[PDB]
């Protein structure tokens, strides 16, 4: 089991009829809480049972309720590439760009996890693409870290910033480059992630670059920039 | 330490454990403080602990963020 309420144990476990009827028998127990004040709604979403979620929204229940973690319906249905859950949740005005305890919108995770679908899903349904975590950390900056090239894409089209600096002074670019995201990279400087910006090492994405890596983007950027 | 380096431990360490399937290990790769990799195997450890101290048998986002501020200072 995973929580100390029976309703969110059947949630999570998928029994779709015993919690149905458990909550007709028991309108109440479609909004109890846990020890980590989530419903039936969270647990659903986590294991991503899309029937259970959709009986539990066309009840009315609340679909913005963060946990004791902070984390929002949203955000578990992301993280955890519910693709159905968080079209149905959205249509239901779930907060889209609501953040947790360290700061993440339900985008910072789709993108992290290089999520395409739900990413879409969130952008189209005005999340913003620059929201950027406690750590001053947007959803690029995960994107351009584990080389999730087609996330950066998407996020570009939204209209995502290439310069924001995270609590280190890194931006994705920096990133990409520390990882040797070489295509990434490239393709960042591409749009204009600027090749300047020193990190709080007072170092440029071109210093913090290896194997030559370096060379290839300043004659991109500065060919970019002419 | 390297980025990667730090991937791989949290992820080569929790890879025999039940996570929930919306935590994300990046939420603590990404950050800024320096730990080594003892720390990242007392964070884990910990995590583990506090699932089990809640009867809970997979390891959630909170245990995590608890963990982590247990073992940084």
């Amino acid at each position: 089991c995973v929580s100390n309420i029976m309703i969110c144990n059947l949630a999570y476990s998928g029994k779709l009829d015993e919690l149905k009827e458990r909550i007709l028998a028991d309108k109440s127990l479609a909004t109890r809480t846990d020890q980590d004040s989530r419903t039936a709604l969270h647990w659903a979403c986590s294991a991503g049972h899309t029937e259970i979620v959709e009986f539990l929204l066309q009840l009315g229940v609340p679909v913005n309720d963060k946990d004791d973690a902070g984390w929002s319906p949203l955000h578990i249905a992301a993280s955890a590439g519910r693709d159905e859950i968080v079209k149905a949740l959205l249509v239901k005005g779930a907060h889209v760009n609501a953040v947790n305890q360290n700061g993440c919108t339900p985008l910072h995770y789709a993108a992290s996890k290089n999520r395409h679908e739900i990413a879409v899903m969130l952008l189209e349904g005005g999340a913003n693409p620059d929201a950027k975590d406690h750590y001053d950390a947007t959803a690029m900056h995960r994107a351009a870290a584990k080389g999730n090239l087609k996330m950066v894409h998407i996020l570009l089209f939204y209209k995502a910033s290439t310069n924001i600096q995270d609590t280190e002074g890194n931006t994705p670019l920096h990133l990409a480059c520390d990882e040797e995201r070489v295509e990434e990279a490239k393709f960042l400087v591409t749009q204009g992630a600027s090749i300047y910006i020193e990190n709080k090492e007072e170092k440029t994405p071109l210093q913090v670059a290896k194997g030559g890596l370096g060379l290839i983007l300043k004659r991109l950027a500065e060919g970019e920039e002419a | 330490m390297d980025r990667r380096q730090k991937r791989l431990i949290f992820s080569t360490i929790t890879s025999k454990m039940n996570l929930s399937e919306e935590v994300d290990l990046e939420d603590y790769v990404a950050r800024p403080d320096k730990i080594s990799g003892a720390d990242i195997n007392s964070i884990c450890q910990e995590s583990g602990m506090l699932a089990v101290r809640e009867n809970r048998y997979i390891v959630l986002a909170k245990d995590f963020e608890k963990a982590y501020k247990t073992v940084i200072k």
